[PDB]
């Protein structure tokens, strides 16, 4: 948000330093970087910015962005997921099964080579297990398959 | 026609602050303003909006005011600062639409060829999706109505923009239960049942209400039509709709064996690493 | 000729003769009927090709509006032999532009229920069946909205 | 007929319409050509399958059946949704 | 029939041949080749088990 | 005493053959439909039974043996005569083949229908209420067990 | 044993001909027919040396000819040698029923209206032996086809691809879950 305030040059005979409610200055020095901001603490002293929010506005922005990311009438996209679960999912299920064969026959080399090299030293090379993400996609498969009974019946 | 309209958060907050503008006069005033956007495609885009003077009294309740000159000079300002931006329509507060809510569009059809409206709600008691949008078409009837000029809704949502993402997603800081995965959708899974229920409650209330009042309202065309559409598609048959359930068994099958095989192995491998680093640091510590 | 077009409106080749046999003699032009019937080898070719086109004209809605059909009704709706019917559906199934199974040892044959053990018979039936209701939902919502705010 | 077990055979057509056997197929394919029926035909039993009915003007018993069956659907949807919500509510939390 | 050129079944008292087919058997490969390898996974982990025990 | 039975010597030891083989011959007798092999083993190793304190097998295991035999032969023959299966399973009489197969239906083993005029027991086959119901119940057990593996794995991993 | 071309006359290949006998005595089990004719019948380098011995070519052209009575003659010779031969000692028993079911498959595939009245003349004798053998092999969860008593009917189930679909997955998950039970409870004492 970043706001500023200009200082004069006539009042450098006098001081510049009453700074009431000291917390604001020590808060100003933390959001902060540079050599040139450090060179522009002269001619500039900032000022704290804060935020007050209408609970009406907060709650209707919550309406918008926790309700309107769900879509209209709210059944519509979940029944569309139910449309996915019998026509499109089996193709990415084939992709999942091919990944969970091909990645697996080389990630069974991994505890072998853990026993081989050392007790757990530095990163040897490229690949990893990465199975957890593919399993989470399979969890998406099962949850939207659970959606089928709920939506389709009644 | 229109595919759907894409409303951004800035215009909705630009309605809320407008209600805050005219909330001090209080007495009898709805919120009415002018919509700005961009005709992108069959889909519609909305970027900005602003105010308009408007009032409406009690006796002979067809008294309504749209300043053309305000529109002229302030659209000159907004066109002067942004030439990408131009008019697309208007809006108002929308508790619902009343009878006088056609004359605004019938004024400013000479500005936008399809002057689209937006109905919002400043009071978020709506557990549905706000920012309703209509569009006026004609549907001239079998009964020989001369011209029925009726607003019809085209669907709407809240869209995204990179800077307004920074804005909104910083202005919340409030609630995040999602951990997006198997459970970012279950809150909305309660919502889809409950918000079919609210709409159906409006349906049964309307059906009971048409018999009592409206004198014989009952919708006269689109009651029997869309009611028989309802009465033509609740498929509860039992010949092979039972036989979708070995495909349901197949849906269960893949995830069962993926979970049962790989989940246990990964957690076991992590147990291996934990107990190796447990006992081999235990023999060095103690 | 336009009655020949829309939804087949079931047409009979003998009635086609009864309404079309005047083109060889009457009227004033007769020259496309000279291109049909004048050259007698082209006359024969267009006799048999008119036969082929009327049986092809049969077979479209014979596929559309028959989950099954009997072989005898095929015989009495093509006005030709059972074996000529089998030959027409044989080369129009090696055409495979109409799926068929002319099970002739009982006459009960079936059209356009191709195999269907698959997902789709429940899948897309069920899901169009539900989501057409879901998309008509909002339309009758705004329809009732309009007709309550027309008069209230 | 209440639109559930409604696959009609040749007999009641030839009884109502009082036309002979080999004309009911013309009779149904005429309506299929027009589009005031959206069904299909088997002919081992001459069962003309019904996946269609005409939207008809709402009468008093139609008013009552509308409200009653609409409530019948509504309370079932509500009663099952409440059980889903309460069964998986505390894991939403 | 024997050369898999054809999917039929014969009759002797009737002389009737009948054609029928059901192609997809992807589930068997789909899960079995996972499980056959995960056998070797756990057999690889046997050594780490014997190392942590003794 | 169930009806499903594993091969026991999957954990056989070189210090075990003495104490497995009569008992393995017993389960060898049970894993066929015969009962004349079964009845000899009681009089054979009843002293072994006196040692092992397991007399209760012999009063009721004949029931499971004949259920296994009738299950096997009912899966074999589509349409069987009672006056053949009875003498094939030494029942000595055809009239209680009605009784034994009638409680192979009453006890829920077999579905097979009988004309009790000619004495033939025809059996039919079906699927797909299998596939609608049967596997998913087992998968529920499999995943309840593997998620319990996951639960115990994490809650014993978290000591460091 | 696919190669049989550059398999040097060795000490363990103490006869290249014995290598040929082994590679036919396992290829008559392994695949059904989608390379079987092409390798051992349409091939030539194997064909000359199987043309050398009579007994090798005997069972090949028998089973490919489906001579349903000389099968156990050929199998009697090969099996009595299989008794007195090493590295088949826990193996020859399941071998025989394997050949039996592999012949019964290609028999029962063509016909659905067949019975013991077709067996007695084209297969051999002892109708009760056919009865008990097919009874045990069908009730062994193998080669699904249903047999009738004195009405003299052996009917087949035309697809056997409903539960074999479901089969091997549960049959491997059993052993893998039984593995991970004990081996996961090995840690933490």
């Amino acid at each position: 948000i970043d706001a500023f305030r200009l200082i004069n040059a006539n009042m450098m005979v006098l001081g510049h330093e009453p700074r009431q409610t000291t917390s604001n200055l020590g808060h100003l020095n933390k959001p902060s970087i540079q050599a040139l901001i450090h060179g522009l603490n002269r001619h500039y002293y900032s000022i704290t910015i804060n935020y007050r929010k209408n609970e009406l506005e907060q709650k209707m922005l919550l309406n918008l962005h926790k309700k309107s990311w769900m879509e209209g009438l709210t059944l519509q996209d979940y029944s569309e997921h139910c449309k996915h679960n019998e026509s499109v999912v089996k193709e990415m299920l084939e992709l999942a099964k091919n990944y969970n064969k091909a990645v697996e026959e080389e990630d069974k080399m991994t505890p072998e080579q853990l026993a081989i090299k050392n007790v757990g030293k530095q990163d040897p090379k490229r690949h990893l297990e990465e199975h957890v993400d593919v399993l989470m996609t399979s969890n998406i498969v099962q949850c939207l398959a659970a959606m089928l009974d709920t939506v389709v019946f009644k | 026609a229109v595919q759907k309209v894409v409303v951004h958060p800035l215009v909705l907050l630009s309605v809320v602050d407008h209600f805050n503008r005219i909330g001090k006069v209080g007495n009898q005033k709805r919120v009415v303003g002018v919509l700005l956007g961009s005709w992108q495609k069959k889909v519609l885009d909305v970027s900005n909006s602003f105010a308009v003077p408007f009032d409406e009294d009690d006796k002979d309740d067809s008294v309504w005011f749209l300043d053309h000159d305000y529109l002229e000079n302030m659209y000159g300002m907004f066109k002067k600062v942004n030439a990408r931006e131009r008019i697309v329509g208007w809006y108002h507060t929308g508790p619902k639409l009343h009878k006088n809510d056609i004359a605004i569009n019938e004024l400013m059809k000479r500005y936008c060829p399809n002057s689209v409206l937006v109905i919002i709600d400043v009071k978020p008691k709506d557990l549905g999706l706000p920012t309703e949008a209509y569009i006026s078409v004609e549907e001239v009837h079998d009964d020989g109505t001369p011209t029925s000029k009726t607003f019809e809704h085209v669907t709407s949502e809240i869209g995204a923009e990179e800077a307004e993402e920074v804005g909104v997603e910083h202005l919340l800081r409030d609630i995040k239960d999602t951990t997006v995965g198997t459970l970012s959708q279950r809150i909305t899974n309660q919502v889809h049942g409950l918000k079919g229920l609210n709409s159906k409650l409006l349906d049964i209330r309307s059906y009971l209400e048409k018999v009592a009042t409206g004198k014989l309202p009952i919708n006269h065309q689109i009651i029997y039509q869309l009611q028989d559409v309802f009465n033509l598609l609740p498929d509860v048959s039992l010949q092979e709709f039972v036989k979708a359930f070995y495909l349901k068994t197949n849906d269960q099958m893949v995830v069962v064996y993926l979970a049962s095989l790989i989940r246990s192995v990964v957690a076991l491998h992590n147990l291996i690493n934990n107990k190796i680093a447990n006992r081999d640091a235990e023999k060095k510590e103690g | 000729l336009l009655k020949l077009f829309t939804t087949m409106e079931l047409m009979r080749w003998s009635t086609l003769v009864e309404d079309y046999g005047m083109e060889l003699r009457k009227g004033s032009l007769e020259s496309p009927a000279t291109d049909v019937f004048g050259s007698t080898e082209e006359g024969e070719k267009r006799w048999k090709d008119l036969k082929n086109r009327v049986v092809e004209h049969n077979i479209r809605i014979m596929a559309k509006y028959y989950t099954r059909i009997t072989m005898k009704r095929m015989a009495q709706l093509l006005d030709l032999s059972v074996d000529e019917s089998e030959a027409f559906l044989s080369n129009l199934v090696v055409n495979k532009t109409i799926f068929a199974k002319v099970d002739r040892l009982a006459g009960i044959i079936n059209f356009q229920r191709p195999k269907d053990p698959n997902n789709l018979l429940n899948d897309w039936s069920q899901k169009l069946n539900s989501l057409m209701s879901l998309v008509n939902k909002t339309t009758h919502l705004i329809a009732k909205e309009e007709m309550i705010h027309n008069l209230q | 007929r209440p639109a559930n077990h409604r696959q009609l055979t040749f007999e009641e057509i030839a009884k109502s319409a009082k036309i002979t056997v080999n004309e009911v197929e013309l009779l149904v394919m005429k309506a299929l050509s027009v589009g005031l029926v959206k069904g299909s035909i088997d002919e081992v039993d001459k069962r003309v399958h019904m996946t269609w009915v005409q939207p008809r003007v709402l009468d008093l018993q139609q008013i009552k059946g509308m409200k009653d069956r609409l409530e019948f659907w509504c309370t079932d949807v509500k009663s099952m949704e409440m059980l889903v919500e309460h069964q998986a509510h505390d894991i939403l939390t | 029939i024997l050369d898999k050129k054809f999917h039929g079944i014969l009759d002797q008292g009737e002389g009737v041949l009948i054609i029928f087919d059901e192609p997809p058997v992807d589930k068997t490969y789909e899960a079995a080749l996972e499980t056959i390898q995960n056998m070797s996974k756990v057999v690889d982990s046997l050594y780490n088990k014997a190392k942590k025990l003794t | 005493l169930l009806g499903e039975i594993p091969d026991r010597l999957q954990f056989r030891q070189p210090s075990l053959k003495r104490s497995l083989m009569p008992y393995f011959l017993l389960t060898q007798a049970v894993r066929t439909g015969n009962l004349a092999k079964f009845n000899q083993v009681l009089d054979q190793f009843g002293e072994k039974f006196q040692a092992d304190g397991t007399y209760t097998l012999i009063i009721r295991l004949r029931h499971n043996v004949i259920k296994t035999g009738v299950r096997m032969i009912s899966l074999s023959y589509s349409r069987i005569s009672l006056a053949d299966i009875a003498q094939k399973l030494q029942l000595d009489s055809p009239e209680d083949a009605e009784f034994i197969v009638a409680k192979a239906i009453r006890d829920g083993v077999i579905e097979a229908s009988i004309n009790h005029e000619k004495g033939y027991v025809q059996s039919k086959e079906m699927i797909d209420i299998y596939s609608t119901r049967e596997p998913q119940l087992a998968f529920h057990q499999r995943i309840s067990f593997c998620l319990d593996i996951h639960n115990m794995s994490v809650k014993a991993m978290r000591f460091p | 044993f696919l190669d049989t071309v550059s398999t040097f006359t060795s000490y363990e290949l103490m006869d290249y001909k014995t290598f040929v006998t082994y590679t036919v005595y396992v290829s008559m089990i392994a695949l059904e027919r989608p390379d079987l004719r092409e390798k051992v019948i349409k091939g030539a380098e194997i064909l000359e040396v199987l043309h050398s011995l009579p007994a090798v070519r005997q069972y090949l052209f028998s089973l490919y000819e489906c001579r349903y009575s000389v099968f156990f003659q050929s199998l009697a010779v090969v099996e009595q040698e299989m008794k007195k031969d090493w590295l088949f000692a826990p193996h020859y028993r399941y071998y025989v029923r394997e050949m039996r079911i592999h012949a019964y498959s290609q028999l029962l595939e063509s016909y659905r209206s067949l019975t013991l009245g077709y067996m007695a003349e084209a297969f051999g004798v002892g109708v009760e032996f056919i009865d008990q053998e097919l009874s045990r092999f069908i009730a062994a969860g193998r080669l699904h086809c249903k047999i009738d008593k004195v009405n003299e009917i052996v009917e087949t189930n035309r697809p056997d691809s409903k539960n074999w679909q479901y089969q091997e997955t549960i049959k491997k998950g059993d052993l893998l879950l039984n593995r991970v039970q004990k081996l996961s409870r090995v840690i933490n004492m």
